RNA sequence: AAACUCCAGUUGACACAAAAUAGACUACGAAAGUGGCUUUAACAUAUCUGAACACACAAUAGCUAAGACCCAAACUGGGAUUAGAUACCCCACUAUGCUUAGCCCUAAACCUCAACAGUUAAAUCAACAAAACUGCUCGCCAGAACACUACGAGCCACAGCUUAAAACUCAAAG
């Protein structure tokens, strides 16, 4: 099961064919980390 | 014989363990808003398990992410943050009494 | 016990009864007591699934007028 | 909570160097200590300074 | 508004105003409280030196430096220097616990100024050169 | 050692890895692993060539074997890192543990003590 | 001492002695020298409680024993 | 040096209550450790030295948290005497 | 095995940061990398002022790559990054998605440890 | 326990030290 | 007091030094030791016991050679104190603490409690300390002082370390 997991991420993985490409998508988009938690053990994903 | 006679099980009314807040999600470096409500707004220190309230395992982590996440230039040291001072309250502290 | 296994989960599902146990009187019967008297008669029938014979005793006791007031 | 005693002292069981050394054994006395007197401080300093200062100007 | 201990963060925009000036824009009083003298000087937002005053300029020598009315006549030195080139409001920033870290701010009220943010500067270094070594008294 | 192109000892059975990307290959392969798991594959191939049956690891061969394997690694770490005496110290007990197993081999089965020696290059020294 | 009052009056009823306070060093192992030299000592003591009012046991236990009186205890 | 001035270890008065500020700041130092802090670190205390006040201040909470925990839990009967007379 | 690189680049306009990006992934590759994404966090002030390069940085641009490269190839990443004047900060960590978390059934009690003493009359 | 046994031990050691270097 | 005034405060730039908080955690390592961050290598043994010397290690101090300079600091100098002060207090500055490459091989190196296996029963048990014991094995000890000494031998040690007595003396030492 991993290998076949692994065999579909590859598809996704950066190449020196579409590195400018990717690079220019990385640019666009805008990743988030950032959560906080409660007293009550709830995640509290920000909201922007 | 005679039926009434206690018998040996598990304590049914056993209640749950407890789990710390953090239990069950993972701690990332990267993460600096949630690292921040471990800290102190005024000094920037880590607060210890009696303040935070977390677990030993969890304490570690948030511990050594802290460590990481300052270093690397994704936290300040010497205080906390602004922007992450309105988040919700899990620390056992009150400094204004 | 046997009925610790009912009386636990009964506690759990709906709680303390609103009858207020009186342990003065060695006879009193309490709601929690009335559910293992019911869930074992139900046993005495044949049902083999605790959470099937739990839901019917529940019932069983809904239609004798016994107030159920779940923690939800 | 107060902190644990498990392993803590140098014991025949306890595998570990020992984390603390108690020079009195720890058993709850039957007493507590005797309410110690605050530290006399000098009072009026402020006023003394003010009333001193015009003295010098007048 | 319910009043805020915390300082305003200068980049977001902020109602709190000092006689038309902002946090950012009021002068700063450093004030030094060693364990044997108490120096205070004034200072603009910009960096630009107002007032100068410590317990040695006010005419205490040797012990007499290490006390609280020493500090207090020092602060008040300072503020009547300060007051003279239009200081009101100060932002105090004292450093080190000598025994006139208190005392220093009383003289700065007491010659006019007004406080209006306390912020402790000192210097605690994390693992730094290892100090002298303890005395045997 | 083995070569990098080595497929993970984890990997290498697992039914159709043969037809997989090359990029997937590489990804399971030696070069993209640790220390730790090429010398999971040195202790195989040692296994199969000397012991009669491999699948059994906790005789008195196979232990000499995975021994000998380990006693290997921290002689290339310890090139490296001289003034290393934590592991000066390992692997000093690691080559008296192995004396003691081959001379408990050599008492035991003679037959195939001898394989063990001719297979892992050991030559049984008799103590002073 | 939640029982003091009933022992008692207890002890009265039936003819009996009782001792519901607080127990003097000596009562029993120094007996002919606190009461006098013709006092004569219990033949049974009953325990209603066996502890003192420091979770340990009423020191009678013992001096009782000393005595050679037999105890009644719950 | 690096950092932000004017954000870490700063409180804001309020209607001029200047003494009300230094408590809540000089309390706030006390609560992280840092006046303690500061006062050890004026003279170098060595390692078996820091170590043998660190097992005494171990020691000490140890010892404090329980009586604390007995007082507590004897307050409780500090009522009057029900018994009075018996 | 799988890293990821925690890089802050300087304020730069997007041409010279896609340029700076660019050069960086082909560094990975050219040590034998198998990079698999590029994740961008956004330009933020930085917490503290970083002098890298004989210039005191206050803003920059954190990226992550998400990459699959040999042990060996760590070691030299880290000295190109050095090398490299557009970067304020570039720290290699491995993947934190590879470490798996033990389940945690919650907090156990621990009693009061009991028989330190003798029990003697003291 | 006292040091007395030590200080025996201490006083030899340091006349030792001392008539060695003298000599 | 001396010292400093080529000083002090604010701001900016800025280590081959040392690693607040977390840590009320009690983990890692054979011990010595180990508490800033990252990565690589990596933590012997499927019965146990087994060495002053064999094999490999071993805080601090110290030695040899080459570097580093913040701070600390034996020694030394100055100031003060004192009957004196070769100290305690103040100031200044060295060796040294750091790095590299070799030595030296000591400690209250003590948690003064040996390794492995097992027990909580009875008289538990001189005292104190950290309750009392069983099986098995190696190491060690037989009054105090002489003596961490002399001599002999070994050692990169040469004012050293390891091993280690005797004579005279006492009726105690502990
Ligand atoms: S209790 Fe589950 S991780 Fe803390
Ligand atoms: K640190
Ligand atoms: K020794
Ligand atoms: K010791
Ligand atoms: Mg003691
Ligand atoms: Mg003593
Ligand atoms: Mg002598
Ligand atoms: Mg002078
Ligand atoms: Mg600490
Ligand atoms: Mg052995
Ligand atoms: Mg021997
Ligand atoms: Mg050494
Ligand atoms: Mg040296
Ligand atoms: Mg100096
Ligand atoms: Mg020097
Ligand atoms: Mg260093
Ligand atoms: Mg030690
Ligand atoms: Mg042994
Ligand atoms: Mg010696
Ligand atoms: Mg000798
Ligand atoms: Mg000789």
């Amino acid at each position: 099961r991993e290998v076949l997991q692994l065999q579909e991420e590859v598809k996704n993985f950066i190449t020196r064919e579409n590195l400018e490409a990717r690079v220019e998508a990385a640019l666009d988009s805008r990743k988030n980390y950032n959560w906080a938690i409660t007293r009550e053990g709830l995640v509290v994903r920000p909201q922007r | 014989s005679n039926e009434d006679l206690p018998i040996s099980m598990e304590n049914p009314y056993k209640e749950p363990l407890k789990k710390c807040i953090l239990c069950g999600k993972h701690v990332d470096y990267k993460n600096v808003q949630l690292l921040s409500q471990f800290v102190s707004p005024f000094t920037g220190c880590i607060y210890g398990r009696h303040i935070t309230g977390l677990c030993g395992k969890k304490q570690k982590e948030i511990t050594k992410a802290i460590k990481r996440a300052q270093i690397m230039g994704f936290m300040p040291v010497t205080y906390k943050d602004p922007a992450y001072l309105k988040d919700p309250k899990v620390c056992n502290i009150r400094y204004r009494e | 016990y046997h009925e610790d296994r009912i009386r636990a989960k009964f506690y759990s599902v709906y709680g303390s009864g609103q009858r207020a146990f009186d342990l003065f009187n060695p006879n009193f019967k309490s709601t929690c007591q009335r559910f293992v008297e019911k869930y074992t008669e139900l046993q005495k029938l044949g049902e083999t699934d605790e959470e099937k014979l739990f839901v019917e005793t529940g019932k069983a006791l809904l239609a004798e007028g016994v107030i159920l007031r779940r923690v939800g | 909570a107060t902190p644990s005693l498990r392993g803590r002292l140098a014991r025949f069981g306890n595998p570990r160097k020992p984390v603390l050394k108690p020079n009195k054994p720890l058993i709850l006395a039957n007493r507590v200590g005797e309410r110690r007197r605050e530290k006399g401080e000098a009072t009026c300093i402020t006023e003394m300074s003010v009333m001193m200062a015009c003295w010098k100007q007048n | 508004t319910k009043f805020s201990i915390y300082p305003p963060i200068p980049g977001e925009e902020s109602s709190l105003r000092w006689a038309g000036k902002k946090f950012e824009e009021i002068p700063i009083a450093h004030i030094k409280a060693s364990h044997n003298n108490t120096q205070i000087q004034v200072v603009s937002a910009s960096n630009e030196p107002l007032a100068f005053a410590s317990c040695g300029t006010e005419g205490f020598r040797n012990a007499k430096k290490g006390t609280g009315i020493a500090a207090q006549t020092a602060g008040i030195a300072a503020a009547a220097r300060a007051k003279q080139k239009g200081v009101i409001h100060i932002r105090v920033v004292v450093k080190g616990l000598g025994p006139g870290r208190l005392s220093a701010m009383h003289g700065l009220i007491m010659g006019g100024l007004e406080v209006i943010s306390i912020t402790d500067n000192t210097p605690i270094p994390h693992x730094g050169c290892r100090p002298r070594k303890a005395r045997k008294l | 050692d083995p070569p990098p192109s080595t497929l993970l000892k984890d990997y290498q059975n697992v039914p159709g890895i043969e037809k997989v990307d090359d990029v997937v290959k590489r990804l399971l392969s030696l070069e993209m692993a640790n220390k730790k798991e090429m010398l999971k594959i040195k202790q195989e191939q040692f296994m199969k060539k000397i012991v009669a049956n491999p699948e059994d690891t906790r005789s008195l061969e196979a232990r000499i074997i995975a021994l000998s394997v380990k006693i290997r690694s921290y002689e290339e770490h310890l090139e490296k890192h001289r003034k290393d005496k934590a592991h000066k110290r390992y692997l000093l007990m690691s080559i008296d543990q192995r004396k003691k197993m081959l001379k408990n081999l050599r008492n035991t089965n003679y037959d195939v003590f001898e394989k063990i020696c001719w297979g892992l290059g050991i030559e049984y020294t008799f103590p002073p | 001492r939640q029982f003091s009052y009933l022992i008692e009056n207890m002890a009265r009823d039936c003819g009996e002695y009782a001792h519901t306070r607080y127990f003097r060093g000596g009562m029993l192992t120094n007996a002919r020298l606190l009461f006098g030299p013709t006092v004569r000592l219990p033949d049974l003591i009953i325990f209603l409680h066996t502890l003192n009012n420091i979770f340990e046991p009423h020191v009678a236990v013992r001096d009782a024993a000393k005595m050679n009186i037999p105890t009644v205890g719950i | 040096a690096k950092h932000l001035k004017f954000i870490a270890r700063t409180v804001m008065v309020q209607e001029g209550n200047v003494e009300s500020a230094y408590r809540t700041l000089n309390r706030i130092l006390t609560m992280d450790g840092l006046i303690e802090d500061i006062k050890h670190r004026r003279y170098y205390e060595k390692p078996c030295r820091r170590r043998q006040r660190e097992s005494y201040e171990r020691c000490r909470r140890i010892y404090n948290m329980e009586m604390a925990r007995k007082i507590n839990f004897l307050m409780r009967k500090n009522r009057a005497d029900p018994w009075q007379g018996c | 095995p799988r890293y990821e690189l925690a890089l802050i680049l300087k304020a730069m306009q997007r041409p010279e940061t896609a340029a700076t990006l660019k050069r960086t992934i082909e560094a990975l590759m050219d040590r034998g990398a198998i990079v698999r994404d590029l994740e961008n966090l956004g330009e933020r002030a930085l917490p503290y002022r970083i002098s890298a390069h004989s210039q005191q940085h206050n803003r920059g641009g954190y990226f992550l790559v998400d990459f699959y490269a040999p042990t060996a190839a760590v070691e030299s990443m880290v000295e190109h990054l050095s090398r490299d004047i557009d970067v304020i900060r570039g720290n290699i960590v491995k993947h934190p998605l590879t470490q798996e978390l033990k389940e945690c059934e919650g907090i156990v009690p621990v009693p009061l440890a009991e028989k330190l003493y003798s029990t003697k009359k003291r | 326990k006292n040091v007395l046994k030590i200080r025996r031990r201490k006083m030899n050691h340091h006349k030792y030290r001392k008539l060695v270097k003298k000599t």
